[PDB]
């Protein structure tokens, strides 16, 4: 009526237990080999005697006249870096400036071009990303920029974090303190006239918490031209105006210290060529700005929640309307669950009073390069940092219909999002409860 | 006429 | 129809509960001795009268018209250490310099062999583990190195935890700030023209957050010839260049304080001949480097989430496949369920200005003996440590079928991935609650 | 008396799973576009053809 | 009473069609091979899968 | 001729 | 007759 039968053993009643593990000494040896936990096979025999394949031959038989489902519930577990290659954290194209010129006796000749950086995967946390990514900026600037002209002055493209309009005083048209207050917001990337980057495929984008509000219309470009008003303003002359108690004031810092430009857009304005996402959303025309079609958004550094779908071919029905076949990336799903990583987050107010002693604890100011430019320093530490954290998943899917008659061997397989195996899986394992559901 | 780029003063 | 008889006390029905406890006064003093939570006997009795043993005699019935089963949720607790000797995470081998020799008139004979180093169980975190190895390196090279030739200038294999190309100067071809930037980015192990590491019968490398991108052949060697592409830049010789200011520039410093060699391939390139792991990955060729065939992941203390299977031997039926036996290591298995240890994450922005303090907190250089080479120095602590913690799993099984006939003494037993009872159980008890399921 | 049919495929019974789900590679490219992820279409299918 | 069942897909009834063919890009690369035109094997599966 | 290895000095 | 509101001094 409801019975399960093995080869030569005891007829068992109403329910018992499959397991599905990669482990086991046995098939490990033989079977997978060129195989990884998320794509493997495995016996479900778990008789001692007969040699595994041997195995497969056998075979457990769930009642032949009764609909036969099973509970199945596992046990993932992952350990995916932060920033790598197969999840797309690990590359991101922006424009920068690649020469500047003295040409055709009066003429300045700035040719600007697109370019993908990398970054060495893991290199976990949010600033820390940050950091890495200018760098990567100015890396390429050594082996193009300077040899060809274009200054340090002159960097297109910066990731920061910071309010640059604190200080701003809306008479004086200038950040009075002299200083751009170096209190970390939110991140957000300023960009020199002609330049900027795209996102389109990374998803480091989802890090610095920059959204399209139409997500699904693929291609993320925001140019130095989309970051209309809200041009990073200029720096008070606070030596000159406070010596020169008219007033000075007007005065806004043209340079720093290793007499580096601001870029001010004329011997006037008191706004600076540099633009900031993060003034812009805010701080500019909400109707045709860039608040219109981008939208202001927690980090996350996991860079956004994906999922994992499971699949056991050989073992359960095939789902409504999957078909099936034997292309591992399209084997029917029974079970989807998120990918096992969490945003854990932590409080360093040595953020910044850490910058300040992170700097002298590094042999090196690598991040730092330009301790004086009041754009590109290096941005603040924010309070509170996130880091992605690699976490085991005890999961439960609900019942599933069986076959009457499971192979000794079945095979494994957890997919992602765009169907392909995932090559961080350190622990994979389920456990399958048969039971009765109806007869035939 | 060389910019290590990093600011060995400090 | 469905009782559920007892000796001669009033039948009761339905279901009730059995309960599988070691505390037990009585059966802790006879029974069990030569156990361990992990292996015991206990008496499912419960009645105050009869002595164990005679309880033995006793059973209880579940009716014998029907099919029983009964829900078993557990409640399991470890304390097992992060490294420890069972779970393999104590021990690893390396290939290190035995002998620097003069030989035959004009031949220098170097002379390599591999060797075991073991781990003092316990020590927790992972920066810590990274240094008790380094340590067990140097421990080595105390009893062998020094008395036969083998400065510390050529000491082969060391962890450290840095990218060795932060600095870098595309043109330069060194590390400009005349420092490999401190601070912590991945764990990954550095060598010396012919040694290496292998950890083959090791989690340990599971620590490190470095594994094969096919796991199951069994194998890791990480030789030196492996670590292709990506020999630690040199630094440059800071001190010239500037008291020069042609340019020194191309001087890259040979030596330190103390004066040990960077063992520089030849007095022009600007690489010396340490290889680094992490450069490799992501610095090298990536179709033939390293990165090629191993990956790199989260670190993760508990070297590896592994899961123990439990067993009611007397109590339960036997799980379709599984056949009865007597061999402890061979038991059917009721329920898995992942050994209780979880990664516990903090923030220590303390690290390296603690390394800088921790030193002079500890009234010792024990880690740090080498404070001046910019190589063999004492790797940044990373901002986050993890920490094996043990936790009590209040975990939960299904449904298994029972015996109609429940014997006064049951056998309990938790196994691990191998087979074999494990020692870290402080705790471990489960409770039954029989119920009806078909009948005959 | 519990069947659960498809176009032309083997009849089920008594249970399965239907998925909804954004991210389809095809269903994104064509129907939503103009939405998000809090309004959006997307196929049950699940069948490669088609 | 009539049917025509595969593995997992919609029972069908009455008839069909089976085909024995040679050309088939899958199985002439792994099964035949040593084999003509007069003496082969050929899957009759005919799933893209598997 | 004997290494302590151990920096005395700091 | 400014007020920058914002103490240099300090």
């Amino acid at each position: 009526r409801n019975s399960i039968r093995y080869s030569e053993l005891a007829p068992l009643f109403d329910t018992t237990r499959v397991y599905l593990v990669d482990n086991k000494s046995t098939d490990v040896a033989s079977l997978n080999y060129q195989n990884d936990h998320s794509n493997f096979l495995t016996t479900v025999i778990q008789n001692n005697d007969y040699s595994p394949g041997e195995a497969s031959t056998q075979t457990i038989n769930l009642d032949d006249r009764s609909h036969w489902g099973g509970d199945l519930k596992t046990i993932l577990h992952t350990n995916m870096p932060n920033v790598n290659e197969f999840m797309f954290t690990n590359k991101f194209k922006a424009r920068v400036m690649v020469s500047r010129s003295l040409t055709k006796d009066k003429q300045v000749e700035l040719k600007y071009e697109w370019v993908e950086f990398t970054l060495p995967e893991g290199n976990y946390s949010e600033t820390m990303t940050i950091d890495l990514m200018n760098n990567a900026i100015v890396e390429h600037y050594l082996k193009v920029g300077r040899q060809n002209g274009v200054l340090e002055s002159d960097i297109g493209v910066k990731f920061d974090t910071r309010n640059f309009r604190l200080g701003f005083d809306p008479v004086t048209g200038l950040v009075m303190p002299g200083v751009y207050t170096n209190e970390a917001f939110h991140p957000d990337i300023i960009l020199l006239p002609g330049c900027g980057v795209d996102f389109t495929h990374s998803r480091l984008s989802n890090l610095l918490g920059i959204r399209k509000r139409q997500p699904f219309q693929e291609g993320f470009r925001i140019t130095y031209d989309d970051l209309e008003g809200g041009n990073i303003p200029a720096l008070l002359d606070v030596d000159a105006y406070q010596a020169s108690l008219k007033k000075p004031v007007i005065k806004p810092l043209t340079e720093d210290s290793k007499k580096r430009s601001y870029n001010l857009i004329s011997n006037d304005s008191t706004f600076t060529q540099y633009r900031s996402w993060y003034l812009a959303y805010n701080y500019g025309d909400p109707q045709t700005g860039i608040r219109s079609w981008t939208l202001l958004c927690t980090p996350d550094v996991t860079c956004g929640s994906e999922q994992v779908y499971w699949s056991l071919p050989d073992m359960m029905q095939d789902p409504v309307t999957f078909r099936s076949t034997s292309q591992i990336s399209n084997f029917p799903v029974v079970g989807a669950e998120l990918l096992p990583v969490h945003s854990k987050s932590f409080y360093n107010d040595q953020a910044v009073y850490s910058q300040l002693i992170r700097q002298f604890t590094s042999l090196t100011h690598v991040f730092n390069r330009f301790p004086e430019n009041q754009i590109l320093a290096r941005p603040p530490a924010p309070t509170i940092t996130t880091v992605s954290e690699n976490v085991p998943a005890l999961t439960d899917h609900g019942t599933l219909p069986l076959r009457n008659s499971i192979g000794g061997v079945q095979r494994v397989t957890i997919t992602d999002a765009r169907r392909r195996t995932c090559p961080y899986v350190y622990k994979a394992l389920g456990i399958v409860s048969p039971r009765v559901l109806s007869s035939r | 006429t060389f910019n290590p780029v990093y600011p060995y003063d400090t």
